[PDB]
């Protein structure tokens, strides 16, 4: 089907002999010369550290939350390490979170019973999913949960439990009977990252590394995690100083502001159109002609 | 005054489906025959114009 | 429209999704917008 | 007292450009042709409610007006946002405040952050744990009320501040007038011309 | 003809007889 | 018609079930409901 | 019992019981991104 139009007005038409006619066989269009990468020029790795090597987390009743923002973000350190017995991701995959980029992450860290680690999910119902901490049903971000029974057990009264994000301090505030004795009556730490796709600057980015920048021709791209292909150009778009993406009726990004130095580029899918094979009979002759759509000669 | 035609359009439903992603053309692949039989209305409306 | 798909932008579920879940995700994009041919083939029919 | 706010207090909703275009959109926005509170700087600076969000603006000559507080009791027992400009930059704080009962300029904290002729327009929105400013300048010549023309406001701040507010309270320099609004979930079709700038609204 | 007055896929073909020709 | 939801009765799903499942039975219901009239607005074109 | 197939293979080796967690079609860690995984499409049975 790939061989010459004919064979491919053949395939389009699924038969071997082809009438006279014009057969629109196929859309042309131009493939990426190469892959540009475009991310903020920040250098300062992420706390996550202070986050998970952390002496004692709060007790989930009382939930800590850290910001993480304005930083690079090896993922890959948290998602490799064998410490962690559970590292469920929702509305991202782990594998992508390196390829990624957001505005914010929060950082929420407490202890649990190793029962309860099936609660911290998604729109979850349950004593810790109401209670105590609740996960949005539309959450994107992960999950990252392990036994330390080693650390946290003693039992250990200092660890307590009684809307999505919600702290709330008779009252039915109760104590874990953490022992090292006990393995899903031991205790558990967890930590949920939630990730902020607001299509504000974005802040906590992979270490992918970013590359030069091309124009006036067609290239793959990636800025801030917003991947597409195009032929970049320079653009008369008065973007606002708060602005930074531009979009058309179908709500497709149409041009963007480099997040290296904030020059406002258009963006145009790179050169396309229909082809349609004008042929005689196959009876006739098998010699074709090529019709390329709207396209002017010195595209092709 | 009397319409006689109207504007001739094709759609390349696997542009305007799967805007050039493979991982979504090889999943439109599955419907099957949809797509070629939206051309082929497309192109008799066209041809008729 | 997302149709339900945690995106309506394609390159969004295929940037932060991967293969077991961007397919449950990108069938509704491609059911939604396999639809909304199909009713606007079937207007143009009835027009022409 | 009271004046009409006409067609004030339109927002860019999110921080996209778009031009030559009407696009349609749900947001906390001030109802077109609503009564706004209007008052003073003589015999004043009450604690108001926040409701949902607060359009303000300021008509003024003199810089009088020079900063906000919000929150819920206002009394260290919770964090306060406090917004002061000290005359060079504006610098802002979360701390847990014991303010006066009538506070003034004189001529714990988890956050911090630092960056009539005339018209200054704000809106301050409280949501998904983000503080969030908006503001316009414009020259005037109406005195007692709000203009009748067109103008958008566009973001100044995002604060990620996770406070609840629910009352809130100007600041003025001492050893003007000013106006108050609540913003309302509304749809709103935004005319955005050629040079991507929101020129005209429905509300 | 002077009182009578989409990268997606979408494209608009000429017809057969220009204005000129009609 | 159920649509394959656990009833066709839409307070049924409202008041049984909570938003994680409710919302998958409704979406059954909207996708039968919404096809429902295509179809007949599809065949009132055709017969107008 | 119902059924066939025109080969069967049995892999077998040994882990540690937390990466039983690994062993799934399109699951992940530092077993499956190195040296055993299931394809996202895999026919068969995980027996631990």
């Amino acid at each position: 089907c790939a061989l010459d139009p004919l064979s491919e007005t053949k395939c389009t038409l699924k038969s071997f002999t082809v009438e006279k006619g014009i057969y629109q066989t196929s859309n042309f269009r131009v493939q990426p010369t190469e892959s540009i990468v475009r991310f903020p020029n920040i250098t300062n790795l992420c706390p996550f550290g202070e986050v998970f090597n952390a002496t004692r987390f709060a007790s989930v009743y009382a939930w800590n939350r850290k910001r993480i923002s304005n930083c690079v973000a090896d993922y890959s350190v948290l998602y490799n390490s064998a410490s962690f017995s559970t590292f469920k991701c929702y509305g991202v995959c782990p594998t992508k979170l390196n390829d990624l980029c957001f505005t914010n992450v929060y950082a929420d860290s407490f202890v649990i019973r190793g029962d309860e680690v099936r609660q911290i999910a998604p729109g979850q119902t349950g004593k810790i999913a109401d209670y105590n901490y609740k996960l949005p049903d539309d959450f994107t971000g992960c999950v990252i949960a392990w036994n330390s029974n080693n650390l946290d057990s003693k039992g250990n009264y200092n660890y307590l439990y009684r809307k999505p994000f919600e702290r709330d301090i008779y009252f039915p505030l109760q104590s874990y009977g953490f022992q090292p004795t006990n393995v899903g009556y031991q205790p558990y730490r967890v930590v949920v990252l939630s990730f902020e796709l607001l299509h504000a600057p974005a802040t906590v980015c992979g270490p992918k590394k970013s590359t030069n920048l091309v124009k006036n021709k067609c290239v793959n791209f990636n800025f801030n995690g917003l991947t597409g292909t195009g032929v970049l150009t320079e653009s008369n778009k008065k973007f606002l100083p708060f602005q930074q993406f531009g979009r058309d009726i179908a709500d497709t990004t149409d041009a963007v502001r480099d997040p290296q130095t904030l020059e406002i580029l258009d963006i145009t899918p790179c050169s396309f159109g229909g082809v349609s094979v004008i042929t005689p009979g196959t009876n006739t002759s098998n010699q074709v002609a090529v019709l390329y759509q709207d396209v002017n000669c010195t595209e092709v | 005054i009397l319409p006689v035609s109207m504007t001739k359009t094709s759609v390349d439903c696997t542009m305007y489906i799967c805007g050039d992603s493979t991982e979504c053309s090889n999943l439109l692949l599955q419907y099957g025959s949809f797509c070629t039989q939206l051309n082929r209305a497309l192109t008799g409306i066209a041809v008729e114009q | 429209s997302n149709f339900g798909a945690i995106s309506s932008v394609l390159n969004d579920i295929l940037s932060r999704l991967c293969p077991p879940e961007a397919e449950v995700q990108i069938d509704r994009l491609i059911t939604g917008r396999l639809q909304s041919l199909q009713t606007y083939v079937t207007q143009q029919l009835i027009r022409a | 007292a009271y004046t009409n706010s006409f067609t004030r207090g339109v927002y860019y909703p999110d921080k996209v450009f778009r031009s030559s275009v009407l696009h349609s959109t749900q947001d906390l926005f001030l109802p077109f042709f609503s009564n706004v509170t209007w008052f003073h700087a003589i015999h004043d600076n009450p604690v108001l409610p926040f409701n949902d969000g607060v359009y303000f603006a300021s008509t003024e000559k003199s810089n009088i007006i020079r900063g906000w507080i919000f929150g819920t009791t206002l009394d260290s027992k919770t964090q306060s946002l406090l917004i002061v400009n000290n005359a060079t930059n504006v610098v802002i704080k979360v701390c847990e405040f014991q303010f006066c009962n009538d506070p003034f300029l004189g001529v714990n904290c988890t956050f911090e952050y630092v960056s009539f002729k005339n018209l200054r327009e704000f809106v301050f929105k409280n949501i998904d744990g983000y503080f969030k400013i908006y503001s316009k300048h414009t020259p005037i010549n109406l005195v007692r009320d709000l203009p009748q023309g067109f103008s958008a406001l566009e973001p100044l701040v995002d604060l990620p501040i996770g406070i609840n507010i629910t009352r809130f309270q100007t600041l003025l320099a001492l050893h003007a007038a000013y106006y108050v609004g609540y913003l309302q979930p509304r749809t709103f079709l935004l005319k955005y011309n050629e040079n991507g700038t929101i020129t005209d609204a429905v509300d | 003809f002077n009182k009578v007055t989409k990268f997606n896929g979408l494209t608009v073909l000429p017809p057969l007889l220009t204005d000129e020709m009609i």
